């Protein structure tokens, strides 16, 4: 095998990644009054970054090493700050909003990328953008927004979760801009970029977690429920593996296959999180996910750079 | 490796004519939408002067007349108002892969005919084949421990350039795969020098060697050049000639 017929690697890796994230973040830790929700987000991102960095280092060591990097360290730091900010904000968003909403919000990169490109790069997309984005807008309005906001979440001031989601989207857009500019101007390979940004994010996260007095403190939580020690680790590992497998898709059959695989994986994750953990999705809502995914696929198919 | 080709060997122009020089590559030289093409100018008896990077960006200080265009595997350098100043040989270079190469070059002629870093070369003049050789490049006004690449290049008779090797201030060094088994590059930050050592030279190394400084942006660009030192290898002691 090894062909796109069954790319079990990425599929299983990201499936386990999503299921583990939903289990750990929204896990019903404790019983009754003695309940402690998962309020720790920096530690998880720090562990994930460390595992990704070590796997990237091993991958580069075991693969071609003739390439010599030409990028500057401060550029890596500038990318990493936004990268870690986006990851941490998105992860923290799960403490208020439901998981399907979080994944739907994190699956809306086209809007921010188009906005940043128009504002600064001034790139014009007569048909690819400004015309197919209406589908994304309609879908997101269907799911996250009510008919007139009068039934459901109500028109009251949204919780901090949606604002955190917006912050994550903005940071993701900025990170994408920085990565694209650096790649265009310095010709940096994927492995070196991932390793450097992960190392910088690891250092910053370590300093922050030590200042916040969490690592020195939160270990009592793990002690009370030692199981979380194992599960979280597994989660991180999965992410790393995905990246490695993603590299294959980059070199084999181009990136369109990887994009479509990511889209279908996101849809499958929505289905699983709505069918396994029983997070009811109101009527006239699934159509919104359908609209958003259809728009994303059409963009990835028609009018794709 | 890529074999750059320059079609017009030589050209003749008056003062007030548009001059366009073509350049072709055997493989695509664009990476993520950016073209890695450099254009240099070399007057007779002088080191090449860095002119254009990216095939469209004019280096600071170059007069506005010069311009570049093209993409894919075809590029062209254009000067509309040629003056007396710009009469020299123009080279096109690619930086898509490690063995950077220069074209055969095109010659243009008019019808009818402390703050700056200083680099100085030194070494032997005459040497018999089958004997190891060493050359030194000394840098003043600057420290080689800052963010800059330091390269050794050589030019054969007929003006066919061939990049030899380079070393980065971090200590990382790169060699030409053809010469990787013969030449070595070393440095010394105490005396602010760097040396190139060749093993078992032959008669084919007769050429002029330059040491240059470069910085990476949309491909390596050799901003500063030394005066260059000659090296003649033959089976005799040149006397009374």
């Amino acid at each position: 095998l090894r062909l796109p017929l069954c790319f079990l690697g990425v599929f299983v890796c990201y499936f386990y990644y999503g299921i583990l994230q939903e289990k750990i973040t929204r896990g019903k830790y404790g019983e009754g009054a003695k309940q402690e929700t998962f309020t720790f987000a920096l530690t998880l991102v720090f562990i994930q970054c460390v595992i990704n960095a070590v796997f990237a280092k091993i991958l580069i060591q075991f693969f071609d090493t003739a390439r010599v990097d030409h990028t500057r360290s401060w550029l890596y730091a500038a990318c990493s700050i936004s990268y870690l900010g986006a990851m941490v904000s998105s992860n923290s968003a799960l403490q208020f909003v439901n998981y399907p909403t979080q994944v739907l919000g994190k699956s809306c990169k086209p809007i921010p990328v188009m906005l940043l490109g128009v504002t600064l790069l001034k790139k014009k997309y007569p048909l690819a953008k400004y015309l197919c984005v209406l589908l994304i807008v309609a879908g997101v309005a269907l799911f996250m927004y009510k008919p007139k906001k009068v039934v459901g979440i109500e028109e009251h001031t949204v919780g901090y979760g949606e604002l955190l989601l917006l912050l994550s989207l903005t940071l993701d857009g900025l990170t994408g801009v920085s990565q694209d500019h650096m790649r265009a101007h310095y010709q940096t390979g994927s492995n070196h970029m991932m390793l450097n940004i992960n190392l910088w994010s690891t250092l910053l996260l370590g300093m922050g977690i030590l200042f916040t007095g969490e690592l020195w403190e939160f270990l009592s939580f793990a002690e009370r429920y030692p199981a979380i020690i194992y599960n979280i680790l597994l989660f991180g590992l999965t992410s790393a593996l995905g990246q490695s497998f993603i590299f294959m898709t980059v070199v084999y059959f181009g990136p369109l296959t990887c994009s479509i695989i990511t889209t279908t994986r996101k849809f499958f994750t929505i289905l699983a999180s709505v069918i396994l953990f029983a997070n009811p999705i109101s009527p006239m809502q699934w159509v919104g996910t359908v609209l958003v995914f259809l728009g994303l696929g059409l963009d990835a198919k028609f009018g794709k750079g | 490796d890529i074999v750059m080709t320059q079609s017009p060997a030589s050209l003749t122009v008056s003062l007030g004519q548009s001059v366009t020089i073509s350049c072709r590559a055997s493989e695509n030289v664009e990476y993520y939408g950016t073209s890695l093409m450099q254009w240099y100018q070399q007057k007779p008896g002088q080191p090449p002067k860095f002119l254009i990077y990216g095939a469209s960006n004019i280096e600071s200080g170059v007069p506005a007349r010069f311009s570049g265009s093209g993409s894919g595997t075809d590029f062209s350098l254009n000067i509309h108002p040629v003056e007396e100043d710009d009469i020299a040989m123009y080279f096109c270079q690619q930086s898509r892969k490690v063995p950077y190469t220069f074209g055969s070059g095109t010659k243009l002629e008019i019808k009818g005919s402390s703050g700056e870093v200083q680099l100085q070369e030194s070494g032997p003049g005459l040497v018999k084949p089958s004997q190891s050789l060493s050359l030194t490049c000394s840098v003043t006004g600057y420290s080689i421990t800052s963010d800059y690449y330091w390269n050794w290049i050589r030019q054969f008779p007929g003006n066919k350039l061939e990049w030899m090797a380079y070393i980065r201030y971090d200590g990382t060094s790169d060699y030409n795969p053809s010469l990787k088994n013969r030449i070595s590059i070393t440095r010394d930050t105490s005396k602010n020098q760097f040396f190139l050592k060749l093993n078992s030279v032959a008669t084919e190394d007769t050429a002029t060697y330059y040491c240059a400084r470069a910085y990476y942006y949309d491909g390596i660009n050799f901003d500063y050049w030394g005066q260059g030192t000659t090296l003649t290898v033959s089976s005799e002691n040149l006397y009374f000639q």
